[PDB]
RNA sequence: AGAGGUGAAAUUCUUGGAUUUAUUGAAGACUAACUACUGCGAAAGCAUUUGCCAAGGACGUUUUCAUUAAUCAAGAACGACCAUAAACUAUGCCGACUAGGGAUCGGGUGGUGUUUUUUUAAUGACCCACUCGGCACCUUACGAGAACUGGGGGGAGUAUGGUCGCAAGGCUGAAACUUAAAGGAA
């Protein structure tokens, strides 16, 4: 039948840019279109549930985070800016596919933790069994009592590294991968365990807004 | 100095989709699929159809102001083929040939992780 | 051009005496496409990396397929047929079709065939290169052949014999010509 | 303004906006990669974490009971609503039977180097020898190895004055009628 005609919708979009919080280095991550702020559904309301999924290599400037994409959720918006908070962290799928090789065991743990705020996180971890130098046998499998003991010490150490961090302190904690060195130093009297990672931090529920804390996080 | 969008190339068998969105992924800058640029209904997955679709996507992208695109390429995935079909290389090649700078190519196919077959 | 891309797979230990011999030919075959690549034997890895002179954006994905094929133990002259545009990989997954190990290994040996006849006939009819390995079936080839071999392998893991599908392929070839 | 899907199409969804993208929520099923000639179970079978419940195995033992044991006919346990597959190229010389070899899984003993580490309680990983027991694999030496049922006897052919059937004619119309219209054939 008869369908519709056209009116160009990129005249009524607005180019808001996105600011990253002060936990990172250089923090102007990009821009975003949204419909212009008319009355009855303004733009600052059509935002604020928007996440951007950017790469930590850009958010830190150095290339040795070329994996590890992180998510920023828009919460405050002012001055044609977007004021974003830490909403997640992932790996790219080709990272963990570049890690998994057979004749070893992958131990993985995940805890449901609450930070020093009323944020709750499901934070994951993966860790691959290593064969030592001077090991002749090809396998280096774990004996599954060692898998329980390693998963226990991993769950204990990352539920201790949260509850003792804020989201600012925890994003600042998982920028220079230092929970990984904590896990490895805690684990090296059970099994060797090459390339421990955290692989995933999931926001589950967030406390309230607290605009002053958001603005203090930014600066 | 660039303005970055994201590509969202879905390169299945039987079809391809070049769908540039903004850096959030919410608002859409010119989704044109492969099956509308040439239509005999069997030629729709082709490198030629992906070439036409990606070229006019990049035209509208430089119209709106996007000079560079992060590329995220996916297959049909799930409990199915998991390989980027024939349009993916051609859509990425036309999106790079038509002016846009290319950043951060990443496979984003849904690896099903214990799927629902039997 | 392209800013930076890098992919990496990691190979099992027995392959390294082979990869060390074919490595100059991978380096030449990628350096005609302007891609760097390293072979790290102290971990057992292979990385492909987009250089500054890489003017093709989607060539790093074919180099990714190349190093993961050399990890999955196809030969090199059958492996660098992936760097050309009409070719693609596939890994059909057959571990999760049936319950008992007796029926599983008999259906997989039904896929390979008596003296390899079913596998070589399917390779000829679909113009593909198939490796039945473990509980998965790798394949390279054109896309029509890849869809053909996927439905043949999954139908062979269900109960219908692969020689029926091969007869239908011969019939369909003669009806297409 | 197409999307499925196909060798091509089609059924189908779609300006009440499909497909794609983003956020969110639910429902059912499953437990990818790690996944191996490896582990467990009487077999059928068994892969997310954590807890509880009982159980099983080998090993260790200068513990205890004292022939309680092995074998299988019988028998016992496991194995009115929405509908589904199974086998399909395969293999080897059998048992009372000798040594082994490399690897691997579980336990144990010894050796003395590196990963470990320290005055919170333990618990390691690897290497080497020995050893016990497993799923397998590659060789070896030596032995009578006999006293859900229903069946004729080889392979490849060849021939037929027998028995039992099928099967050719020849333009239809159209035969009692040398007969239309329309068609086949040339």
């Amino acid at each position: 039948g008869q369908k519709k005609r056209v009116v160009d919708p990129f005249t009524r979009k607005e180019w808001f840019d996105i600011k990253a919080p002060s936990t990172f280095e250089n923090r102007n991550v990009g821009k975003t279109l949204v419909n212009k702020s008319t009355g009855l559904k303004s733009a600052s309301d059509a935002l604020k549930g928007r996440v951007v999924e950017v790469c930590l290599a850009d958010l830190q400037g150095s290339e040795d985070h070329s994996f590890r994409k992180i998510k920023l959720r828009v919460d405050e918006v002012q001055g044609k800016n977007l004021l974003t908070n830490f909403h997640g962290m992932d790996f790219t799928t080709d990272k963990l596919r570049s890690m998994v090789r057979k004749w070893q065991t992958l131990i993985e743990a995940n805890v449901t933790v609450k930070t020093s705020d009323d944020y709750v996180l499901r934070i994951f971890a993966i860790a691959f069994t290593r064969k030592q130098a001077n090991q002749v046998k090809r396998h280096s499998y774990a004996q599954s009592s060692h898998i329980r003991a390693i998963r226990k010490v991993i769950s204990e150490i990352l539920t201790k590294e949260v509850q003792g961090s804020t989201l600012a302190q925890l994003t600042s904690k998982l920028i220079p991968e230092v929970i990984n060195k904590e896990i490895e130093n805690a684990t090296k009297d059970i099994f060797p365990l090459q390339n421990i990672h955290v692989r995933k931090v999931k926001l589950l529920k967030q406390p309230k807004f607290d605009v002053g804390a958001l603005m203090a996080l930014h600066g | 100095s660039q303005v970055f969008g994201v590509a969202r190339i879905y390169a299945s068998f039987n079809d391809t989709f070049v769908h540039v969105t903004d850096l959030s992924g919410k608002e859409t800058i010119a989704r044109v699929t492969g099956g509308m640029k040439v239509k005999a209904d069997r030629d729709e997955s082709s490198p030629y159809a992906a070439m036409l679709a990606a070229q006019d996507v990049a035209a509208k992208c430089k119209e709106v102001g996007i000079t560079a695109v992060h590329v995220k390429i996916r297959a049909t995935g799930g409990t199915r083929t998991k390989t980027p079909g024939p349009g993916g290389q051609a859509a990425l090649r036309a999106l790079a040939r038509s002016g846009l700078r290319i950043g951060r190519i990443e496979d984003v196919t849904p690896v099903p992780s214990d799927s629902t077959r039997k | 051009f392209a800013e930076e891309s890098s992919f990496m797979t990691l190979f099992p230990k027995y392959r390294e005496s082979y990869l060390k011999t074919i490595w100059n030919d991978v380096t030449r075959a990628l350096d005609k496409h302007n891609i760097a690549c390293v072979l790290d034997l102290v971990e057992g890895s292979m990385t492909v990396k987009t250089t500054r002179k890489t003017y093709d954006p989607a060539i790093i994905l074919k180099a990714r397929d190349l190093i993961k094929l050399l990890a999955r133990s196809v030969p090199f002259p059958q492996a660098v047929k992936i760097l050309q545009d009409d070719m693609a990989c596939d890994v059909i997954k057959i571990g999760n079709f049936v319950t008992n190990k007796e029926r599983f290994v008999k259906r997989r040996q039904r896929l390979v065939g008596p003296n390899g006849n079913t596998l070589k006939a399917l390779e000829l009819l679909t113009k593909c290169y198939i490796l039945v390995q473990g509980n998965t079936v790798s394949a390279m080839g054109p896309f029509k052949g890849l869809k053909e071999v996927r439905r043949v392998v999954e139908d062979c893991m269900k109960n219908i014999h692969p020689i029926y599908h091969i007869k239908e392929l011969m019939i369909k070839r003669e009806l297409a010509k």
